[PDB]
């Protein structure tokens, strides 16, 4: 229960490891569903369960959208996956044993550098208000809509402009 | 499009760089440079032929790839400091990948691949707002760093980018590959420039500015896209040569012309910093530059390339294209050296 | 840099109240009414002074006024008290609003005696 | 006719109400005799951990009275 | 940990299902079992080839929207700030900007779908 | 107008979720500009006391603060309570 | 900023949330909010050569706040030192630190 | 019927509200002296194993500030056990 | 926090390595996009949630916000290259070296 | 004990599945004047313990063409993501208590879409392509309505959590304040749960049977589990949110009894729908939901959100 959040992170960089080697593009949301719903297990282990439900619902969107579009233009007879090609399978099971490799360096060459096995699952949760109300996150993405309005207002013309954008794009 | 899309898109681009500037926080800045990017991509692919569609892809995915490490830096100083701003101890690593990054939105060598064929198969009129606008705010950013930058790798950056850009100035015919070479040469010495003296960045920027506007102004004029198509000018508008004369060779830096101050003034910085060095590679590949100028000057006006037949009905037609702030900049570029001391600070 | 200077385990021993959180709530309003000074005092130097090894002594007063409170309750009020703290208890929350019969016994108790 | 659907009706409603009154019952027994915490909140969660170091079991629904104060 | 374990049995319970699913009944499997199903023919091409889209537009603001209600979600955690006044306005400009973008996709034929 | 009139009915024969929807927006916009209850909604998230009310250090020259929690001076709720 | 608009104009559209220590909803104060004061109450006004220089104690304070690098060495450097005396079988952890204790509200 | 319920469940919280706040000073006095008690074992423990460990100073801040800084759970709690640091780090996250 | 921060700049790194180490589908680089967009999500969510930063917990969501209109345009870029040439090949997109 | 739990929460819900199949056999037949299964056990109540075991002892179907790692996750991933969404609804008490309960829902039910796409792109056949296509543009349309109508909905109750919303309905359903949302709602539900008029992805006369047309036995009776598991669980939560069953303190049996019978009429109401409708084009339903619900949810959220302010009704945090 204490290497609970680095195995999160170490699937979280297999998943980043399998999209950053590219099979098709089916396999590839598939990769960044999995990455988006193992950063919401991060997020919601880490603190606030706002952020990381947010972000599991904008990446579920949007590699539905993904989806869509690569069965429509961005698809082969063929598509390739992890297993398909010897030099993606090689990179693949080479990146794992590199991570491993480096883990283990920074573990006995750096000492408490960035990776400490002996202090893992010491470093995760540093200060919480024992007692107290209003502490959860969301609190400050509603407080965007007062404290923030600038912000508000530029991710509101982003959207609306955005839309005009994608319309004149699209215009053909 | 229509005026309502019209003024939604110019509005964001507009209002991009002005938030970018105005902006205190370093996300409300990358932010900005989204909005840039996001609004000019409909106006670049405008035109919707095949050369217009690759160029709008190119410039995306290659400003998305260096807003994504801008945003990459950001969030390492947040982390490092606690803040949204690189103060005065953000790591060195961040600050070189913020520079890394803001060079390739910009534009400049070994980053520089994309802009003369961005630049390419997008009308002349887009080709004007890229290299005159959209290097506004990313030059805010790299301003308001100016301290904390590296100036071994600013100054590798700056030296790659104006030879680079001296070397595809000299190989292109292509009127648009030759202005975004130009453009790269001179973003290189603003480069230079601005570890030293960002206000001398801003006098390079905004010359540069003045004398870029009327060449595609009067690129404008004709859609003269080729040097050929340049060259039988005198049979279409032949009160235009001079004033293309005088900015080419402004353009390339020749006393006593206006664009030998930011030139002048840059290397005399440098040589205030004992880079000399480094100011005289500059100064030769400026030379090359001019080189690539004086030829286009020799195609375009010393000389008289033959015409075509229809020209003559060109000739019956008239025209009013040639706005009032044409001349305005031509002669702002062209006949300001006297008041060298008033345009610097 | 120095070492850090904190109290002993004799220093921050103390009579430590060993009730629970229903029975605080059924007894939260009339201990914020008659324990509110010395909580009020412990509360200002906790804010003023950032240090809480500077307030020892008022934290041990805030206990005592506690134990007074609740010794009192046990002397005089002890089964309406009783019964409403095992009401208030039942609930998973701790409303208020479920248990208002015997907060109004335990309050007619509190109000014609003390 | 139209009432030989109760059956099929009457198993599902018998297996609709179980999983809430079983829930219910298996919170009152595990928490003895009341209702299972709701830590929505820090403060809450903290009141749940002072009762069970305070209960002395380890088990924060063995509340303490006055049955502690002299 | 009761959601994890919850979550873990869900898990087993359908692996479960699926396992003794395959390996329960027996197998006989063909070449004419196991080819695609085409309402009784051959297939004449692969499924795999491009198939297109005439809600593509339909979905890039449906990814936008949706960030529009990722915006919009904090709302039952605004309405308790100090300065209601503020938060209306912005709630109100907000979801005024999101109708006249519908509005003029509607008007520009955006949601209707090609050919 | 009797064109408007025309108008407007015709919208709301054929197409009235639009009518609906409109309406309701407008409705939305102008109803807090002239309900008496509109201060009262913040004035309450005022009262609300999330945060614990920091005692202030007495130097006997502010009258207006209460000594006691069971004072008459201080912001009493008693429109909330009669609200 | 390049552009002082803000500053011009009196405005505050992004000013008030640059940095831990500035406005929190409902008055959640952020982790090390008084070493991130400190370090900006003595930089201001002094410059950013000058606060490099003469204000390193509250940087360095308000960074090993932030960072905890020396808290996770010290208490390493004691995990170890605890679990090498357990190998060697020199030393007994106490009842508190084993899981039975006599606890404390 | 919705504003009326909706104003008596404001009051009912900011009732409870109450109560927290007439409850906070005990609580927070029973937290600190808990959080000082913790420190002060874990500074006896840390002399006890460090003793033979040479240009060690038990005890010694990391801060060149004489202030109070409050502990991280990290620190109170990394010389306890396992689950104890399991319970302070994910406990009200995955208690459901 | 360290290590789990250390392993989100390792996935970030993958994701700009694949950004930057083109294959024939521009769809797939567009993955990689979104992929540093997560990365960077996750980095700043738990960096607010690690020093309690409420009035910088905006933030990520005006990331996800600005990155979902990158990804939206382009997807419609993404569909003009296939309008112009019936797949979204890199190698396709050629045509202006001169 | 918590696993005990476990079980007397998963293994009534999957036998009140097998019996809504029955039931909605029963219904269907009634409501089209035949009888229904009444041979297979006394009143038809073995029908769908022989279903169950015809498909379990049925060869599932391995396609050459298809991709078999995607064609296995699939069917499993929507039966445990039907029970996921299971997991925490409070009646009156939920086994696994969340703060947001009903973002929870929707990413739960987002990734069961996906669980549909994934199963009918590895089955490699045209109709399960279309069966695919389909299920992403009703995914779209539903998804961006109903997100609103829950914000909006959930504005009025003022959190997430969904104790919350039985406190809110502790004196009047929220069917009285919200019905059009509630409306709106429904047909959300209708379309979230693929049934009819708003299936179409498993299309019994367009295509053929659309995305498991390639299924076969155990994969095929675990999708049909998932979904009407998924049935039974949209009708549960618009009972929860809109029609408040009756919540008192000292016994929550009562809670349970309303729940149970209101949840019952409204899966009625979803079979006796399917009887009396036939289905829209799937063009139809995106214009409907992205024309006439889209811009009458905007106005409601906008209304909703005027509405605690002009009232000061604003709902309390906890
Ligand atoms: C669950 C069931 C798994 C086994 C299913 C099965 O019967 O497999 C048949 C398999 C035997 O192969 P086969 O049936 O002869 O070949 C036909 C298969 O369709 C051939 O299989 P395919 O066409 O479905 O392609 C399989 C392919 C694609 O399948 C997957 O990726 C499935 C796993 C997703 C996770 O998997 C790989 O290439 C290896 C992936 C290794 C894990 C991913 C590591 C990198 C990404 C990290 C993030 C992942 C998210 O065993
Ligand atoms: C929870 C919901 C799902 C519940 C699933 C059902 C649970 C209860 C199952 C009870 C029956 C178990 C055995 C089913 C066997 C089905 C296949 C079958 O009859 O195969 C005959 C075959 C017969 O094999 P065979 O040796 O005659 O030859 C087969 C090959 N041919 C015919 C081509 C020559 O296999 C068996 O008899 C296997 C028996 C296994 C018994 C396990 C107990
Ligand atoms: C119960 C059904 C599952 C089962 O028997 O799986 C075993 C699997 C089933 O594989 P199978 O597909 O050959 O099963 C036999 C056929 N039916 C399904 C009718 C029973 O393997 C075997 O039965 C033989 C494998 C080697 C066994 C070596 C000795 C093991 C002791
Ligand atoms: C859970 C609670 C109960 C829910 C209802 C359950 C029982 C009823 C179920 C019926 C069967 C449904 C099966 C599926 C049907 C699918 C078709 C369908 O519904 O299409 C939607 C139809 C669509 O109509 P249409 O498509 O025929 O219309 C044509 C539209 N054009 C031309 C643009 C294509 O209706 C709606 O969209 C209406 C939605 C509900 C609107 C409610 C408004 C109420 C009034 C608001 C306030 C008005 C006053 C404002 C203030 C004035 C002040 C002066
Ligand atoms: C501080 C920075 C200040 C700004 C410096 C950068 C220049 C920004 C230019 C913004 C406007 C660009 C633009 O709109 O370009 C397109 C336009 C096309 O001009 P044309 O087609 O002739 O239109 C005639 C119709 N009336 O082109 C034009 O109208 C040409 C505009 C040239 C502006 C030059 C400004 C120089 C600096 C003062
Ligand atoms: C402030 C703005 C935001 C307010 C909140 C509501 C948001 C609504 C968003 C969408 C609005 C779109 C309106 C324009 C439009 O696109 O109308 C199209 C529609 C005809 O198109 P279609 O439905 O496709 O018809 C099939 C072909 N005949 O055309 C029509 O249906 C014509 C509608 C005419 C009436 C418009 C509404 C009048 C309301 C008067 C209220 C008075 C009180
Ligand atoms: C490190 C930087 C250099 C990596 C080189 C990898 C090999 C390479 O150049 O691949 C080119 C390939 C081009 O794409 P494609 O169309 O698939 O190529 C067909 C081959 N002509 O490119 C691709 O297919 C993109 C591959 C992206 C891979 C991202 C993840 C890489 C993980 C391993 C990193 C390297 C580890 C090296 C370890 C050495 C031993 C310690
Ligand atoms: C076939 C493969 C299937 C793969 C996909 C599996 C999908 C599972 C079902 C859908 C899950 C959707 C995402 C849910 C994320 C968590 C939601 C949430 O809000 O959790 C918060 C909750 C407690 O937080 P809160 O409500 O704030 O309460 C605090 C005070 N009580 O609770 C927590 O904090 C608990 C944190 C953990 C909760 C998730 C546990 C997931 C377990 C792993 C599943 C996959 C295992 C790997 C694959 C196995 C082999 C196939
Ligand atoms: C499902 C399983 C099978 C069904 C299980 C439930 C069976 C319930 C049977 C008893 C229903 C009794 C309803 C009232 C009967 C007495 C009566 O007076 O009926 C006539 C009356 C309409 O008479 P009239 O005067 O014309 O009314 C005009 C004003 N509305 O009629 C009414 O007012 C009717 C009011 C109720 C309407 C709905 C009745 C059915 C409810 C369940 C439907 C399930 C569908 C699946």
């Amino acid at each position: 229960m204490n290497n609970y959040i680095f195995v999160l992170s170490s699937l979280f960089l297999v998943g980043c490891l399998g999209l950053a080697l590219k099979p098709s593009p089916i396999y590839g949301g598939l990769g960044l569903i999995v990455s988006g719903f193992v950063g919401c297990l991060m997020v919601l282990g880490f603190g606030g369960s706002f952020l990381g439900l947010m972000v599991f619902l904008i990446y579920l969107g949007g590699m539905l959208v993904v989806f869509g579009y690569t069965t429509a233009m961005a698809t082969e007879e063929y598509p390739e996956t992890w297993g398909s090609n010897w030099l993606i399978l090689g990179f693949l099971v080479l990146g794992v044993i590199m991570e491993v490799f480096l883990i283990c360096v920074l573990n006995y060459y750096d000492e408490v550098g960035v990776i400490n096995l002996d202090g893992l699952g010491d470093w995760l949760m540093y200060e919480v208000d024992d007692v107290g109300v209003m502490l959860e996150g969301g609190i400050g993405v509603a407080a965007m809509y007062s404290c923030a309005t600038w912000m508000m207002v530029v991710a509101g013309w982003s959207l609306f402009a955005g839309i005009f954008i994608i319309i004149e794009i699209t215009r053909d | 499009m229509n005026p309502i899309t019209l003024a939604i898109i110019y509005f964001t681009i507009f209002l991009g760089p002005v938030i970018t500037m105005s902006s205190t926080n370093l996300m409300l800045m990358w932010v900005g440079l989204e909005f840039s990017l996001l609004a000019i991509i409909p106006m670049l692919i405008n035109k919707k032929n095949p050369r217009s569609t690759e160029a709008a892809t190119k410039y995306f995915v290659t400003q998305a790839t260096a807003s994504m490490i801008i945003l990459l830096a950001i969030v390492l100083n947040y982390k490092q400091l606690g803040t949204w701003m690189f103060q005065q101890q953000t790591n060195g690593l961040i600050l070189n990948m913020t520079l890394m990054a803001l060079s390739m939105k910009l534009g400049l060598a070994p980053f520089h691949f994309w802009l003369p064929e961005v630049t390419q198969g997008i009308p002349l009129h887009m080709g004007l707002i890229l290299l005159t606008w959209q290097k506004i705010a990313p030059l805010s950013i790299l301003i308001q760093i100016y301290p904390l930058l590296n100036s071994t790798i600013i100054l590798m950056l700056a030296i790659t980018s104006i030879f680079m850009g001296a070397w595809g100035g000299l190989n292109q015919t292509q009127m648009r590959k030759i202005m975004a070479y130009s453009s790269i040469a001179h973003m290189g010495w603003m480069l230079a420039i601005l570890p030293y003296n960002p206000s001398l960045t801003l006098l390079n920027l905004m010359i540069y500015i003045i004398l870029t506007a009327p060449m595609f102004m009067a690129l404008m004029l004709n859609n003269s896209m080729t040097i050929n198509s340049i060259s039988l000018l005198w049979n279409k508008t032949p009160a235009m040569l001079t004033m293309i004369s005088l900015m080419l060779l402004s353009l390339g830096g020749l006393p006593p012309l206006t664009g030998f101050l930011p030139k002048w003034i840059i290397i005399t910085e440098l040589m205030k910093n004992n880079c000399l060095i480094m100011a005289t590679l500059m100064a030769m590949m400026a030379l090359l530059n001019l080189f690539f100028y004086t030829r286009l000057i020799y195609s375009t006006s010393l000389t008289m390339f033959p015409t075509n037949n229809n020209s003559k009905m060109m000739t019956h037609q008239t025209k009013t294209k040639p706005n009032l702030m044409f001349s305005t900049l031509a002669i702002m570029s062209t006949m300001t050296l006297p008041l060298a001391p008033q345009l610097i600070t | 840099p120095g070492i850090v200077e904190l109290p002993t385990l004799e220093e921050l021993k103390v009579e430590e109240v060993k009730v629970s959180s229903a029975v605080l709530k059924a007894a939260a309003h009339h201990y914020g009414a008659q324990c509110d000074k010395t909580n009020k005092e412990f509360m200002l130097c906790r804010w003023e002074e950032k240090d809480p090894r500077r307030c020892l002594k008022e934290g041990k007063l805030v206990n005592g006024c506690a134990l007074n409170f609740f010794r009192q309750i046990k002397s005089h009020c002890a089964e309406p008290f009783t019964e409403y703290w095992t009401c208030l208890d039942y609930s998973n929350m701790q409303l208020f609003r479920h248990c208002r019969q015997q907060q109004a016994k335990f309050d007619q108790c509190v109000l014609d005696k003390l | 006719m139209w009432f030989e659907i109760l059956p099929g009706l009457a198993i599902m409603g018998v297996c609709l109400v179980i999983p809430g009154v079983s829930t219910a019952y298996i919170h009152k027994f595990t928490n003895g005799g009341k209702e299972k915490r709701v830590a929505r909140v820090q403060y809450q969660w903290y009141l749940m951990e002072r009762d069970r170091r305070i209960s002395g079991v380890n088990r924060y629904y063995v509340s303490k009275g006055l049955e502690n104060i002299d | 940990m009761n959601l994890y374990t919850v979550i873990f049995i869900n898990i087993l319970l359908s692996l479960t299902l699926i396992l003794v699913a395959f390996w329960l009944p027996q197998m006989n499997l063909y070449s004419e079992k196991a080819n695609p199903y085409e309402c009784g023919f051959d297939p004449t091409s692969s499924a795999r080839l491009p198939f297109s889209m005439k809600f593509f537009l339909v979905a890039i603001t449906f990814l936008l929207f949706d960030l529009e209600i990722a915006l919009l979600l904090p709302l039952p955690w605004a309405i308790q700030t100090i300065k209601t006044s503020t938060m209306m306005i912005m709630a109100f400009i907000l979801v005024t900007i999101l109708s006249l973008g519908l509005a003029y996709e509607w008007t520009q034929k955006g949601l209707e779908w090609t050919e | 107008a009797g064109r408007i009139s025309a108008f407007l009915k015709n919208a709301w024969a054929k197409e009235p979720v639009l009518v609906v929807s409109f309406s309701v927006w407008g409705l939305a916009i102008i109803m807090p500009m002239i309900s008496p209850y509109t201060k009262y909604a913040s004035m309450i998230n005022k009262a609300t006391p999330y945060n614990y009310p920091v005692p202030v250090r007495d130097d006997g020259n502010m009258p207006d603060v209460p000594s006691h929690p069971q004072d008459p001076l201080g912001p009493s709720l008693d429109w909330l309570k009669n609200l | 900023p390049f552009l002082d608009i803000q500053k011009k104009l009196g405005i505050s559209l992004d000013r008030h949330f640059m940095f831990l220590s500035a406005e929190q909803p409902y008055k959640n104060a952020a982790r090390c909010h008084a070493f991130e004061k400190e370090w900006i109450e003595c930089a201001h006004g002094i410059g950013g050569t000058r606060a490099k220089k003469e204000c390193k104690i509250e940087f360095d304070d308000f960074e090993e706040c932030l960072l905890r690098y020396k808290t996770m060495r010290r208490m390493h450097d004691i995990k170890k030192q605890r679990e090498k005396l357990m190998k060697e079988g020199k030393y007994t952890p106490p009842p508190h630190h084993s899981g039975r204790e006599e606890p404390r509200p | 019927r919705m504003m009326r319920w909706n104003q008596e469940r404001r009051r009912l919280l900011i009732e409870d509200l109450e109560a927290r706040i007439a409850l906070m000073p005990l609580f927070q006095a029973e937290k600190d002296r808990r959080t000082l008690q913790i420190l002060r074992e874990n500074l006896e423990e840390e002399a006890i194993i460090m003793k033979d460990v040479p240009n060690w100073k038990v005890g010694e801040s990391v801060f060149h500030t004489t202030r109070w800084v409050p502990p991280l759970i990290g620190e109170m709690y990394g010389l306890r056990t396992k689950e104890e640091m399991s319970n302070a780090n994910f406990g009200f996250t995955w208690y459901t | 926090m360290p290590s789990t921060f250390f392993n989100l700049t390792m996935a970030f790194s993958l994701s700009l390595l694949g950004t930057l180490m083109f294959r024939s589908h521009l769809m797939s680089t567009l993955l990689c996009l979104e992929g540093m967009v997560l990365s960077l999500f996750i980095m700043t969510s738990v960096t607010s949630l690690n020093s309690n930063s409420m009035s910088s917990m905006p933030i990520p969501i005006t990331i996800l916000v600005f990155a979902a209109c990158e990804a939206a345009v382009g997807l419609a870029l993404l569909v003009k290259v296939s309008n112009t040439y019936g797949t979204d090949y890199v190698q396709n997109l050629n045509l202006l070296q001169c | 004990m918590f696993f005990i739990n476990i079980l007397t929460l998963l293994v009534p819900i999957l036998i009140a599945m097998a019996f809504l199949t029955l039931v909605e056999r029963k219904i269907l037949g009634y409501m089209q004047l035949r009888k229904g299964p009444n041979i297979v056990g006394p009143y038809g109540i073995l029908q769908p313990f022989a279903d169950a075991m015809k498909l379990f002892m049925k060869e599932p179907m391995r396609p050459l063409t298809t991709s078999m790692s995607l064609f296995i996750i699939a069917p499993t991933l929507s039966l445990t993501l039907a029970l996921s969404l299971w997991v925490p609804l409070p009646m009156p008490h939920p086994l696994i208590n969340l703060n947001l309960g009903i973002l929870f829902i929707l990413a739960t039910s987002s990734l069961s879409v996906y669980s549909i796409l994934w199963s009918g792109w590895a089955s490699n056949s045209k109709y399960s392509l279309f069966g695919a296509l389909r299920a992403v543009a009703q995914t779209i349309s539903y998804e961006v309505t109903m997100a609103i109508i829950l914000l909006s909905v959930l504005l009025m109750n003022g959190s997430y959590s969904l104790q919350t919303l039985i406190t809110t309905q502790e004196h009047m359903w929220l069917l009285l304040p919200a019905w059009p949302m509630a409306m709106m709602w429904f047909i959300s539900t209708l379309a979230e749960t693929n049934r009819a008029p708003f299936d179409l992805t498993e299309g019994e006369s367009e295509l053929v049977s659309g995305f498991n047309v390639e299924y076969a036995a155990g994969p095929f009776a675990l999708f049909f589990m998932a979904e009407y598991t998924n049935i039974i669980l949209m009708n549960a939560l618009t009972t929860i949110i809109f029609l408040g069953p009756l919540y008192y303190i000292n016994l929550p049996e009562l809670y349970s009894t309303n729940f149970m019978m209101e949840a019952l009429l409204l899966s009625s109401t979803f079979l006796w729908i399917r009887a009396s409708y036939p289905r829209f084009r799937y063009d139809q339903l995106m214009h409907l939901l992205w024309k006439n619900f889209l811009p009458l949810t905007l106005a409601l959220c906008m209304w909703h959100i005027s509405l605690p302010i002009f009232t000061a009704g604003v709902p309390p945090y906890m």
